């Protein structure tokens, strides 16, 4: 099993740092804005399943991209990443769900994910508003933190279980 | 020496032409690199691959 | 407005810097470009056909 | 049958792109603008009995470092080294060209030394005479071209190919 993962969501909310964490277990204080198009890989054993993820990665940018189809191209899974201390990251995200379903395909399981839970004290979306969003539109939901490792394993792996149940 | 006002004024308005020209160029840069990764994402998506392992 | 004097020399200043940071970002996405062509002239150099057969 | 690559090198603005667009596209455009990246194009012409193909390589003529620079050159048979004949600076730095052109291909590859822009002419700043004298003295073909007007552009790259022919077989 390989699944085609995608990062999606603002520029500067965590995606870059959440594949590395999640693939590599590295993480960068310094990251600039992500050019081009780039993915990593992590596999796991899902009960006796080896499944890959192919985790695809590009900057959050919300103007027309000659990259966008083939980015969304055989995705099924999606993590939809905002940051928690940035409340504009949040309030777009209905607008990535948009652009997600306009060229995703039909089937894909898709986690919203609020990053940088370490910075609690900035914090400004509550886990409620989120939680409750993401319940009306059948989304998972998750709070994580990139920098300190909270739930990212757990993140990309609930993700990854669905879609395995699925297949 | 002290620049006038209106030397300024000229810098000022040299930086904002300047400014426009290197936009432009970036945007040329971007579409370049996108037009370039559809065909890449296409014919041989191996190559960006993080690590790399040609 | 008639900005004054400080503030052109601000708006200049402001510029300045944002000058240097496209220049940066211009090099960055320049690097990115050479770096990604050598990895498709070394494995698929086809991409670089003009014009483009698939 | 045969496939031999050939690079365009030499200074930015002098024609390499519109060169090469002449000779594969029969196509020329105006637009001022610093190529980037790298391409190329191809063009098959046959040799006496042999079916040839120019595999033609373009970037632009840029003298920092770039990591795209070895395999620019890496393989290739031929190269025309460009100047415009109506600004002197593009003919003065050939000879950087060539160094660079020999520090990534045998020193015995086909070069030839393009004078280009020749519908432009009554602003000449590069004596033919001269730059073709030059050439001779360095192993190197020569000719002025026009990718404007077409003037010498499919002699320029047929007479490389032959060159090379000759050399290969
Ligand atoms: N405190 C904290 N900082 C984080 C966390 N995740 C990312 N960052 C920091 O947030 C900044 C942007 O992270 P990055 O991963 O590059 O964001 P991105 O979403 O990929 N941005 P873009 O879409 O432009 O490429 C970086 O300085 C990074 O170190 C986190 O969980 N906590
Ligand atoms: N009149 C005339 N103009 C030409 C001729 N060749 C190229 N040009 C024009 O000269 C300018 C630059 O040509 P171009 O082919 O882009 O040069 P280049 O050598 O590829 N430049 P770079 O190395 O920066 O990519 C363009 O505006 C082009 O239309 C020519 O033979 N005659
Ligand atoms: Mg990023
Ligand atoms: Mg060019």
């Amino acid at each position: 099993f390989v699944f085609k993962v995608v990062l999606i969501g603002e520029s500067g909310v965590g995606k870059t740092n959440l594949l590395s964490r999640f693939t590599r277990n590295e993480f960068s204080h310094d990251s600039r804005t992500t050019i081009g198009v780039e993915f990593s890989t992590r596999t796991v054993m899902l009960g006796t399943a080896a499944v890959k993820a192919q985790i695809w990665d590009t900057a959050g940018l919300e103007r027309y991209r000659a990259i966008t189809s083939a980015y969304y191209r055989g995705a099924v899974g999606a993590l939809l990443v905002f940051d928690l201390t940035k409340h504009q990251t949040y309030a777009v995200v209905e607008r990535w769900l948009k652009e997600l379903y306009d060229h995703a395909e039909a089937t894909i399981v898709v986690m919203l994910v609020g990053n940088k839970s370490d910075l609690s004290q900035a914090r400004e979306v509550p886990t409620e508003e989120a939680r409750m969003f993401a319940e009306n539109n059948g989304l998972l939901f998750l709070e994580t933190s990139a920098l300190d490792s909270t739930n990212v394993e757990l993140a990309f792996e609930t993700v990854l279980k669905e879609i395995f149940a699925k297949v | 020496r002290s620049l006038t006002y209106e030397e300024v004024l000229q810098e000022l308005v040299k930086h904002k032409e300047l400014l426009r020209r290197k936009d432009t160029h970036i945007r040329e840069l971007e579409d370049y690199i996108d037009n370039l990764l559809v065909r890449v994402m296409e014919e041989t998506p191996s190559i960006l691959r993080v690590p790399y392992e040609p």
